[PDB]
């Protein structure tokens, strides 16, 4: 269950590939509007690597399907999230996030 | 004879010097034990709360019994009435009925884990109900009766030489047999047969194999064959060299610290991870992770170095520390500076982290510690109480009065006997004694419990001065590096503060010069930026418009330093209210989970209170109507906002809501109908509001404009179309929370007025410290993320 509405179009012919990192901003809220977590809060972006499930497999998916300097907003069902279990402290359980994610570089 | 004489008078004072040894260390041992079980939460157990019952039954019998037996020693006589006389056997025959009895379920309790929880309180409440049950005979026959020495008339307790009735005339007749048969034969019997079934069961199929499994992957990850792990050979599966907690997880698997891991070592560390393994040492693997040189105490540059490769570059080396230093302070409580495995306990024990660590492995091998108290327990009751029944067998089989040499029998059972009395007595003063030499875990909490007995929290001296104003340089620099106050002067100055504003009226009046404010929401360090730009407050008038919570972190020093702020200047700050002060917002954003973290729920509470004495709206030198939302369709003149009834939460529909949720329109000054009010899509409530309301508005009340909140601008303010009537701006939105969210990068604004002069001052974001997402630790941060990875390597090293 992810779900991907375009923002901000990229350049549409970079993609990340597998075996390479991506670095993006991300804004994470609750589908009640209510935001939780974000990068820019923090200044700095987050790094993440393609497939060795370093993150969640929804936002995995959404990140695969955006070229670089694209930003978009991506949909989270619990089934591709913290299901059931949730987070302890963030994430109430059965939650569905909404991540705006905005792909700076790749390398 | 002429033995017993001497001998009764040299142990009366050496009884009455051993019960006095009993009620000091009693009354200071027990109730030490108590004070452990409940204030940490990992000791709570189930087996720890039986032991518990041992010192809550022992201290009963020794702040009663031990007392007034003594004084029945040097006063040889009874001073009291008949009541007393039945309640001195009773208890303590009732306390052994709980010593008894807790020993023989704690010692089920156990056999049962090999073959406070909800079916643990069955069984105290059951031992104490039937220990009391069995102590009723001695509160039966006890009364004074049938002495008169030398024509003295003394009242001495003892069992009645006839009864009642048949019944109790068989238990006086054999009250040793009944003594040494239901407490010191049932309950050595019960569990004795149970420990002895227990080693029997942990005996067989104890390797099993088990430990032959574990032995062919030791092998084969041994690739030089030395016998031994290094790390350089973890190094060399592909899964291993991404983890980043691989490093640590040796560390615990090395237990020598000779830096190689050899068999024994590694069956040790896989036994901890197995399905049935329990609660308590789940969470020890989660405190060794960050425990780096395995000192039993986390401190804050091991916790920081710990964290730094895990977070990764994901975050700034200030910005790691910064969080640091805030879960150390929450979390201390001692004040030592550094985090022990009890600390551990209180901020991860409800976070269910150790269902995760979780592997296919069986054999625990870890009854050793818990069982040792159990048995050890069991040990010092048999060796207090084996002398006194011991004495009274002898009595039953070799005394008799007919041999010559009666005399010399009788001298060696007396002393026995006088010995046997005060050995059963310290039966209950012991018990916390072999608990803090026995068990380590014990051992550590009476150390803090007893010996050991910013982060600092201003005081309410401080904060004060003797006048009652609040010294606001004091205030604002503790509170500005993330200092705290006491939960009373939390409550204090919200209190206080509210009762200045219950006094002022709806609508207020407003003098120039003063400066307008918008929303803060919660931008502490933001805050203060502001005031420089304005002015101190001391000589300078400010009106905030609303909006003093939620959207940020430092909520609560918004409110505290405004109300401290309000105290100190009733006259020259003023506060209106905004949208977000009431239980609906707070509930669901953050103000609410800062409270609890931060101050407590009870701050909470009288944050609402004063949130409902805050005004609407304020007049402003009579031209300017300064409200934090807009307009009202119900409301056409100013006097009807007078005519309200403030101190509530705002409904959801109403002249109040309106005032507090509408907004103008996004094409105002340019509508296509002349509609006045429509409905607010954006808030879901509310209406908004057109050009030709506000005109016909300022108009009918003899207002120039309006000044307003509540809408994110991104120069921090908004000047719309000029009236016709007067050529100045309809309306004004000041909006002074500069970096919105951390992610808007607007700018913020306050507005000068003085002289009929319209000013606008501008300032920028200002840094503030950084707080995780619901203002959690770094312990429930990170420990999801440590028990992924070490369940991660523990299944890529065994399950390959
Ligand atoms: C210090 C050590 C912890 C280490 C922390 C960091 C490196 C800092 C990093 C910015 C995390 C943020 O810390 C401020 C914070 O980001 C959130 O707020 C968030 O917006 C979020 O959902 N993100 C972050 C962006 C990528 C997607 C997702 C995520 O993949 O997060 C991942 C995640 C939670 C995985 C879970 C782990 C538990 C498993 O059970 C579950 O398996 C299903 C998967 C994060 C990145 C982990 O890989 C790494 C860590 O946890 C989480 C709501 C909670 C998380 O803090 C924990
Ligand atoms: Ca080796
Ligand atoms: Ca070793
Ligand atoms: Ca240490
Ligand atoms: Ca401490
Ligand atoms: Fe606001
Ligand atoms: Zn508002």
């Amino acid at each position: 269950g992810v779900e991907i509405e375009t923002i901000s179009p990229g350049d549409g012919r970079t993609f990340p590939k597998k075996g390479q990192t991506c670095v993006v901003h991300y804004t994470g809220m609750l589908q009640n509007g209510k935001k939780f977590d974000s990068s820019r809060d923090r200044n700095k972006p987050f790094k993440f690597r393609i497939g060795k499930q370093e993150v969640i497999k929804g936002f995995e998916e959404g990140a695969a399907q955006m070229s670089l300097g694209q930003r978009a907003k991506l949909t989270c069902t619990p089934d591709v999230a913290y299901g059931a279990t949730g987070h302890p402290g963030v994430i109430p359980p059965n939650a569905t996030l909404i991540f705006d994610v905005e792909l700076l570089n790749l390398e | 004879c002429q033995g017993p004489i001497e001998i009764k008078e040299t142990f009366k004072y050496i009884n009455t010097v051993v019960s006095c040894l009993v009620f000091v260390l009693g009354i200071i041992g027990n109730s030490t034990l108590l004070y452990i079980i409940y204030k940490n939460k990992c000791m709570r157990n189930g087996p720890n709360i039986l032991i518990a019952s041992l010192a809550l039954g022992d201290l009963l019998h020794i702040v009663i019994a031990i007392p007034i037996n003594v004084y029945k020693l040097l006063a040889e006589d009874w001073p009291f009435g008949a009541e007393m006389c039945k309640l001195v056997p009773f208890i303590q025959k009732a306390s052994v009925g709980i010593t008894v009895l807790s020993l023989c379920a704690l010692s089920i309790d156990r056999y049962r884990a090999v073959a406070v929880p909800k079916w643990t309180a069955v069984e105290i409440v059951l031992i104490w109900v039937v220990s009391v049950v069995l102590a009723v005979p001695e509160a039966i026959g006890f009364d004074i009766i049938t002495m008169d020495y030398k024509g003295s008339y003394l009242r001495i307790c003892l069992l009645h030489p006839v009864q009642k009735t048949a019944f109790m005339q068989f238990y006086a007749t054999a009250k040793d047999w009944w003594l040494f048969s239901f407490y010191f034969c049932l309950p050595l019997a019960i569990t004795a047969f149970f420990y002895t079934l227990m080693t029997c069961e942990m005996l067989r199929k104890k390797d099993a194999d088990e430990i032959k499994r574990l032995g062919k992957r030791f092998k084969k990850l041994d690739l030089d064959n030395s016998g031994s792990l290094s790390v350089e050979e973890f190094m060399s599966l592909p899964e291993l060299q991404q983890n980043p907690l691989v490093q640590r997880v040796i560390d615990i698997f090395d237990t020598d610290g000779n830096g190689e891991v050899d068999f024994k070592e590694f069956i040790e560390g896989v036994s901890q991870f197995s399905v049935k393994g329990d609660k308590e040492q789940k969470l020890r693997f989660a405190f060794r992770i960050y425990d780096m040189d395995k000192d039993g105490y986390i401190s804050n540059g091991e916790l920081f170095q710990v964290l730094k490769m895990m977070v990764g570059n994901n975050l700034k080396d200030t910005q790691l520390q910064q969080i640091v230093d805030k879960t150390i302070i929450n979390a201390d409580k001692d004040g030592d500076g550094r985090i022990s495995f009890e600390e551990f306990c209180a901020v991860v024990g409800g976070l269910d982290i150790h269902k995760k660590m979780v592997v296919d492995v069986d054999h625990l091998k870890q009854r050793r510690e818990v069982a040792k108290t159990v048995f050890c327990l069991v040990l010092v009751f048999a060796l207090c109480w084996l002398p006194l029944h011991l004495a009274r067998i002898l009595k039953l089989t070799l005394y008799n009065q007919n041999d010559p040499n009666r005399c010399e029998l009788l001298s060696f059972l007396l002393v026995l006997d006088y010995i046997g009395i005060n050995m059963a007595s310290l039966n209950s003063c012991a018990n916390p004694i072999a608990l803090y030499l026995v068990s380590k875990r014990f051992k550590n909490a009476f150390k803090s419990a007893l010996c050991c007995w910013p982060s600092h929290r201003l005081t309410a001296k401080e904060v004060f001065d003797n006048d009652g104003k609040p010294r606001v340089d004091i205030l604002k620099a503790h509170l500005m590096k993330e200092g705290r106050l006491e939960e009373t002067v939390a409550l204090r100055i919200i209190t206080e503060g509210a009762s200045i504003l219950r006094q002022e009226k709806n609508l207020l009046d407003i003098d120039a010069p003063v400066t307008v404010c918008g929303d803060i929401h919660g931008q502490f360090f933001d805050l203060m930026k502001l005031f420089e730009v304005g002015g101190s407050p001391a000589n300078t008038r400010y009106l905030f418009l609303g909006d003093y919570v939620d959207r940020g972190y430092f909520s609560i020093e918004c409110v505290l330093y405004l109300w401290a702020l309000k105290i100190l200047y009733p006259k020259t700050l003023f506060l209106l209210r905004g949208n977000h002060e009431c239980r609906h917002l707070t509930e669901y954003f953050t103000f609410k989970q800062e409270c609890k973290i931060k101050y407590s729920e009870r701050v909470y509470d009288a944050c609402m209170d004063a949130f409902d004495c805050l005004p609407l709206a304020a007049l402003m030198n009579q031209q300017f109507l300064c409200v934090h939302g807009g307009l009202s369709p119900e409301i056409n003149t100013l006097d009807d906002i007078r005519k309200l009834d403030r101190f509530k939460e705002p409904p959801a529909y109403g002249p109040m809501c309106d005032i507090l949720w509408s907004d103008p329109l996004e094409d105002f000054g340019n509508e296509k109908t002349q509609e006045h009010f429509t409905h607010n899509t954006v808030r879901g409530c509310s209406y908004f509001y057109s050009y030709p309301a506000v005109c016909e508005f300022l108009q009918h009340n003899n207002l120039l404009s309006i000044l307003r909140a509540h809408e994110a601008q991104d120069a921090g303010y908004r000047m719309y179309r000029k009236s016709q009537t007067t050529g100045f701006p309809s309306l004004i939105t000041i909006f002074s929370a500069p970096n919105y969210l951390d992610v808007y990068n607007n700018k913020a604004a306050v507005l000068k007025y003085e002289n009929n002069v319209m000013n606008i001052r501008q300032f920028n974001c200002s840094p503030h410290p950084y707080w995780l997402p619901n203002f959690m630790d770094v312990f429930t941060w990170s420990l999801p993320f440590v028990g992924e990875k070490v369940t991660e390597m523990l299944v890529n090293v065994l399950n390959l």
